[PDB]
């Protein structure tokens, strides 16, 4: 369906304006009829975009409720139903039993419904940030008068005017156009205004000049245009429904979830139907069946673990929120950690998106400037009175001023009237010589000639602050090889001296350099200009040359760039290090784009393109074997001709890849292609052009200041502050929220063992129920929830930052290992201890062990009120009943007790606790609020009647207690012979 | 004692109740105090 | 296979067989460590049977004994268990000196045996003869229900003193020796007799304390006897056999807590 809007598109900018009219029915002059544009409005439909259809927020809550659990879950609850139907009509039972353990249940499902949901939540409004774009009105020419309109009503065919201040209404073929500039980077993700004029220039009409387009804006000057596409027709309009339609998909936490939910899921059926048998075969009627059968479900199913992931991801999320890094989407907190590659937009991304002086050439020697936002690195000269006389020109010989109102915020930042590079330099001194203002106070200007297509250099003429002068000083900037022509001395060290064609190659040396480094280079002179032949009243002809404008003293060069925010390279060698890919992907000219690559470190010193091996060995680019260039940069007009496969094949045999030049849609290509590799991507953009990319993406993550709405609104992650650092931070949490959920699983999971071993005995021995479905619901629902949310504050076990990313068709969150120990070891320990302290409970109050096989029929009889004890004593129905509860409330205990242990054990997958300590004051509040709320649920008095809890003597506690320790102990021995050989066995067996 | 042994069948569960509720309250505090070490 | 490889799969069996051996093993320790701690002739916790219950042996259905006069398998259900129960009170039952004894005619005070201890052979148990429940195949017509008080060891039954008023007022009030039973519904629309040891509607005395199934083998408890001559038929009686004492109480959730629940209906 979207196939067709990945491709690049086709235009008629190649036409003639004549050509053009014939085309589209219409008027250059004129423009279209009232009755032509309504008839064409009738039949293309409004200019307007149209957003994809949703699906219901209904249907969404509701596809929640019947995921694995919660099916068991309904399963169980209608069961419950069933039976209490099957008892109001045989025996009249009073008892509110399979009623209200059905009613329970049931909101058991709709409540974690709510969780699940809250997880799996989609904040989408990209063709809502599109169709912002789009003016309210228009002005057309129809009938040779010119109108406003709404701009819905624009239609293929008319004329369109646009001046400086309006948004592009529509894409318009340029037929007329007086100093129009455009901002392009809607299509480009780069600010610098694109001029606008009739005449074809470029076979790209991406690239062309008689083309402006709908999603960007005018920005200077007035145009004329004919509409040739309108509404989803447009060019990035086409993105807007890319974007908008392109399908979200499943996160890799998601599929993890998933695919544990059916382990479990498995396994409660299996022996929930291997033990219905197994009771119908022992002669239980069906009555009984199904009530084993509820209570089987109840125990298999961990009916807060669900809800625990929710609360672990949120409280992650929290923690991300404090360092300026807002997450959208719950289960992007984790995407990051699994990522392998990243795949970067380089304009107010890697970048500031701000023309910044970074090098000066004076006095035969290359100078570097701080670039960094903050101003991080050092000074670079001072002392020269070369500097002082470039400074001065900076200074003078620019017509750049900084906003009202700034002298709050930091230089770098604030907002300057006129164009980058004359912001860049009002910046510069501004910086290292204080208030420009000042310097433009002292030195009034007099007369200049603004910067010409055919000058090629932009002059001024001041009045000298130096009193004992007080005479005119001429200065000049402009491309570096005009002011040389211009040049006959140069000031060194502070004298002049005459330009010997020694220092003449060392400019070109330095010019040569600083271009290569993907730099913008100017070059400053002036020339003080002789005082008897110019009076303090000498008129300056800026028309006319009234004055010399040669034999001038050049002082210096300086170059400019888009530089690196300062984090940037550091977080670019850390996400390498971690085994992370990071390919650059940008609308910008390959030279810039190449040159930031080295400079934060996407190309690392020393690997080489094609490009680079042949200029270098001096040989054609085909007589270069690919193979030997780990570096490649591709423009995109290249990349359009080139097959998914073969885009495949430099996807992998590069590691240091840069794609410049690329479209939306080329964006969103490579990102593909990466997925295609099986690898988890990650896009960080800011851009518009970023915006089907960062859908695609597993994780979108946009810059929160620099960003666009529309970027924000396709990203699943805001680093509000711009630190490029949060995705180093964001890619380290996400692993170690990866690893907690594995001890909280586990943790969570151990406790279903000593919940379904007593039904089990039940049956095949025949012995009164140790523990009830009731109390079941009072661990998983109560006791057990704030331990297993608690570690999800655990430390990292290690230097997570050093591994590789996760293979996430390997690594999975719930493994065969994880099972074997929490089902087949720790659990199994568990289990015992309750059924210890259920021995105990019976055996202290008259039943011994040995006379309990066997006695549940005569136990469970409500007319039988005289069972023999083994020491011969009577009870009646509600008394032996009681000791039971007393069991079913003891054992409950003894989990909340073996619990204990299995929480400090689930603290450390590898490490001893001995080791990691106890620092996690969550955890150690799980201990308490846990056995404070068992006790509560105990002896709190009424609760034997909701709940069927009875009050413990203290000797009761204690039961568990030899077990607890045993799990401990037994965690900790196995643990150390995992460190203690790295070989496997324990390790494959077990290690989580 | 011999006839009169009532105390044999009895049992001080409104004193445990007390004690365990004492108990259960002065863990919850206790919780509180370590978990609010920091928020 | 599914998993591993054959050696693995062998690993993982030897590892789990003496895991789950010494799991086993230990679980059994725990349980031995318990029964050291505990007495053979009483148990450690006696609370929960604390006031004695009162059980009859005709088996309810459901607190209720319905039934036909005009039809003969309509009440031989309710015979089963009554015979069940006196069966065991038979005189070839209680044989010789050893382990039994005749003891007073007539309600009389309790017996100590000694200690809950070895020290002595089988404590000796009072004789009961079912012969005491005069007129009662059972009551075909107007059912001949027989009580009953649970054993607990060591549980001295004490009667109610004539110090203020009772609900029997008085009447063959043998304050000192008698724990009584009286059976009531307004609503009389009945006939209560009551059979039992020396003529009264009691339980003696002298068949206490009971010493235990270890230390008591073959004891008797002692019965007692009630039959509802009722004049009534064909509906629904609700009846309660209540026991009044010092050590006996009742509890609106265990409805068998020292008294009866039966719902009578000769529907012929
Ligand atoms: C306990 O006493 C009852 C009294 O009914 C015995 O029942 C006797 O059963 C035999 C054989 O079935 C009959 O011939 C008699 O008529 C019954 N009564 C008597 C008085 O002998 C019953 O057998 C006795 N049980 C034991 C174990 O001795
Ligand atoms: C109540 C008692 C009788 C039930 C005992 C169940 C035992 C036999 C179960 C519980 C957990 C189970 C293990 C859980 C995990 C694994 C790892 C997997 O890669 C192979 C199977 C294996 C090794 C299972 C084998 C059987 C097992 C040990
Ligand atoms: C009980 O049986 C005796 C004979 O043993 C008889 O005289 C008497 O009438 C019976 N009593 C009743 C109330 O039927
Ligand atoms: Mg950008
Ligand atoms: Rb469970
Ligand atoms: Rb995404
Ligand atoms: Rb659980």
């Amino acid at each position: 369906l979207d196939e067709l809007k990945k491709e690049v598109s086709m235009d008629d900018h190649k036409l003639s304006l004549d050509e053009l009219h014939n085309k589209y029915g219409t008027d250059l002059t004129r423009g279209l009829t009232n009755a032509r544009a309504k008839e064409i409005l009738a039949r293309d439909g409004p200019n307007s975009l149209t957003p994809p259809p949703t699906t219901p927020e209904w249907i969404k809550f509701c596809r929640q409720l019947f995921g694995g659990f919660s099916i068991l879950l309904w399963i169980g609850a209608i069961l419950c139903f069933l039976a209490y139907g099957i008892q109001a009509a045989t025996e009249d039972e009073p008892a509110n039993d399979n009623l209200y353990l059905g009613v329970v249940l049931s909101t058991v499902v709709i409540v974690t419904g709510c969780f699940s949901y809250y997880q799996e939540a989609k904040s989408s409004r990209i063709m809502d940030s599109f169709k912002n774009m789009v003016p309210q009105q228009a002005l057309v020419i129809r009938d040779g008068e010119k109108s406003t309109i709404n701009a819905e009503f624009v239609v293929a065919g008319d004329l369109v005017e646009v001046k400086g201040g309006d948004r592009i209404p529509a894409d318009l073929r340029i037929i007329s156009a007086h100093g129009c500039k455009v901002d392009n980077s809607s299509l480009t993700g780069e600010s610098e205004p694109q001029t606008r004029s009739p005449e074809f220039s470029s076979e790209n009409p991406l690239e062309t000049r008689n083309i402006a387009f709908f999603s960007t804006n005018c920005v200077e000057g007035t145009a004329r245009g004919v509409v040739v596409y309108t509404g989803d027709r447009t060019v990035m309009g086409r993105i807007a429904t890319l974007a908008s339609g392109l399908e979200v998909g499943r996160t890799p936490i998601a599929i993890e979830i998933e695919h544990f939910i059916h382990i479990i899921t498995g396994v409660a059926v299996f022996l929930g139907v291997s033990f219905f048998i197994l009771s119908l075969i022992l002669g239980y009627s069906w009555l009984e069946a199904v009530i084993f059968l509820i209570g089987i479900i109840v125990a298999n199913v961990p009916e807060g673990l669900l809800a625990t992931v929710t609360v672990c991801l949120t409280l992650t999320a929290k923690r991300m929120a404090r360092k300026n890094c807002l997450v959208k989407n719950l289960e992007a907190v984790e995407t990051l950690g699994s990522t392998s590659t990243i795949c970067s937009d380089k304009t107010g991304t890697l970048t500031q998106n701000r023309m910044t002086v970074a090098h000066m050439w004076f006095d035969n020697q290359i100078h570097e400037a701080d670039t960094t936002e903050n101003q991080s690195g050092a000074a670079f000269d001072k002392t020269s009175a070369t500097w002082s006389a470039l400074s001065r020109i900076a200074a003078l010989c620019n017509r750049a001023v900084f906003q009202a109102g700034q002298d709050n915020v930091p230089i770098l930042k604030r907002s300057v009237a006129g164009d980058a590079s004359e912001s860049a330099l009002l910046k510069c001194i501004e910086l290292c010589c204080g208030s420009v203002q000042g310097m433009r106070d002292r030195n009034p200007k007099i007369v200049e000639i603004p910067f010409n297509s055919t000058n090629k250099y932009q002059l001024s003429i001041h009045e000298n602050e130096k009193s004992s002068e007080s005479r005119y000083l001429l200065v000049m900037k402009g491309a570096p090889e005009r002011i040389l022509d211009r040049c006959s001395t140069i000031l060194l060290n502070g004298a002049e001296e005459p330009l010997k064609e020694d220092m003449k190659e060392a400019f070109q040396n330095a010019y040569l350099e600083l271009g290569g480094l993907g730099e913008r280079v100017l070059g400053f002179c002036h020339f003080a200009l002789p005082e008897d032949k110019y009076n303090e009243g000498y008129p300056f002809d800026a028309d006319e040359p009234n004055f010399p404008t040669t034999d001038l003293c050049f002082v210096g060069l300086m170059a400019m760039i888009d530089p690196p925010r300062a984090a940037v390279p550091d977080a670019v060698g850390k996400c390498r290090s971690a085994g992370i890919k990071v390919i650059m992907v940008t609308g910008d000219h390959p030279i810039t784009a190449k040159a930031i690559a080295k400079g934060v470190g996407i190309i690392s010193e020393g690997n080489e393109t094609i490009e680079d091996i042949a200029a270098r060995l001096n040989i054609p680019i085909g007589q270069v074997n690919p193979r030997d260039a780990k570096a490649c940069v591709v423009h995109g007009s290249d990349l359009k001709d080139l097959s998914t496969e073969v885009l495949d094949d430099i996807l992998h045999y590069h590691t240091e890849i840069v794609f410049a030049r690329t479209s939306p849609q080329q964006k969103l290509i490579i990102v593909e292609g990466c997925q295609r590799q099986g690898a988890i991507v990650a896009v960080t953009g800011d851009g518009v052009n970023d915006s089907p990319a960062l859908k695609k993406a597993d994780i979108g993550v946009a810059m929160g200041i620099s960003g666009s709405d529309v970027s924000k609104q396709a990203a699943d992650m805001i680093l509000l502050d711009d630190n490029f650092a949060s995705i180093v931070t964001g890619v380290e949490e996400g692993r170690l929220i990866f690893d907690n959920l594995k001890k909280s699983i586990a943790y969570t999971l151990t406790s279903n063992i000593p919940e379904i071993t007593p039904f089990l005995v039940f049956i095949i021995g025949n012995v009164p129920l140790p523990l009830g479905t009731v109390t079941i619901l009072c661990i998983d629902l109560g006791t057990d929830m704030v331990p297993a949310i608690s570690l999800a504050y655990e430390q990292a076990e290690s230097d997570i930052m050093k591994r590789q990313p996760r293979n996430p068709k390997t690594d999975k969150l719930v493994n065969e290992r994880l099972i074997s120990m929490a089902y087949g070891q720790i659990g199994m320990i568990q289990a015992l201890g309750g059924f210890f302290s259920y021995f105990v409970i019976l055996a202290e109050n008259g039943f011994l062990p040995m006379d309990l096989i066997g006695k549940r029929v005569r136990w469970d009889d409500r007319w039988i009120s005289d069972v023999e004890d083994s020491f011969g004593q009577q009870w009646t129905y509600e008394q032996r009943k009681i000791v039971e509860f007393t069991c079913h409330t003891s054992f409950f205990i003894s989990i909340v007790v073996v619990q204990w242990a299995d929480l400090i054990i689930c603290k450390t997958r590898r490490n001893s606790i001995f080791q990691q300590g106890m620092k996690n004051k969550i955890l150690i509040f799980g201990l308490f609020e846990e056995t404070a709320l068992a006790a509560f649920l105990s002896y709190c008095p009424g609760t034997d009647v909701a709940l069927r809890m009875y009050p413990l003597k203290p000797s009761w506690w204690f039961c568990a207690f030899p077990y607890s320790l045993i799990i401990f102990l037994y965690d900790e021995m196995r643990r150390f012979i995992i460190r203690r050989s790295p070989g496997g066995w324990v390790e494959q067996e077990t290690y989580y | 004692e011999g006839p009169d042994n009532d105390e044999r069948f009895t049992y001080d569960y409104y004193r445990l109740r007390v004690v365990g509720l004492i108990v259960a309250a002065v863990l919850c505090v206790i919780g509180i105090i370590i978990l609010l070490a920091g928020k | 296979f599914l998993g591993r490889t054959g050696s693995s799969w062998f690993k993982i069996f030897l590892f789990y067989l003496i895991f789950y051996g010494c799991l086993a093993g230990i679980f059994i320790g725990t349980i031995q460590v318990l029964l050291l701690t505990l007495s053979d002739f009483e148990p450690k916790y006696q609370d929960r049977v604390a006031p004695p219950g009162l059980s009859h042996a005709p088996y309810a259905i459901k607190t209720e004994i319905s039934f036909s006069i005009s039809n003969p398998k309509s009440y031989e259900s309710f015979v089963k268990s009554m015979h069940k129960l006196m069966d065991l009170y038979n005189e070839s039952s209680q044989a010789g000196n050893s382990p039994f004894e005749d003891c007073s005619d007539t309600p009389a005070d309790y017996i100590k045996r000694g200690d809950l201890d070895d020290s002595q052979g089988q404590k000796k148990a009072c004789r009961f003869s079912r012969m005491w429940l005069k007129n009662c195949g059972y009551a075909e017509g107007k059912p001949c229900v027989v009580a009953k008080l649970n054993r607990i060891i060591g549980f001295y039954p004490k009667p109610l003193k004539n110090t203020t008023d009772l609900p029997e007022e008085l009447q063959a009030n043998y304050n000192q020796y008698v724990l009584p039973l009286r059976c009531a519904a307004r609503e009389k629309i009945g006939s209560i007799e009551y059979f039992g040891l020396g003529g009264y509607a009691g339980f003696p005395l002298q068949y206490y304390p009971y010493y235990g199934k270890r230390l008591q083998k073959k004891y008797l408890q002692p019965l007692l006897a009630i039959q509802f001559t009722n004049l009534t038929q064909n509906m629904e009686l609700r009846i309660e056999c209540k026991v009044y004492g010092e050590n006996i109480d009742y509890s609106e959730k265990d409805r068998f807590r020292g008294r009866f629940e039966v719902k009578i209906e000769v529907k012929s």
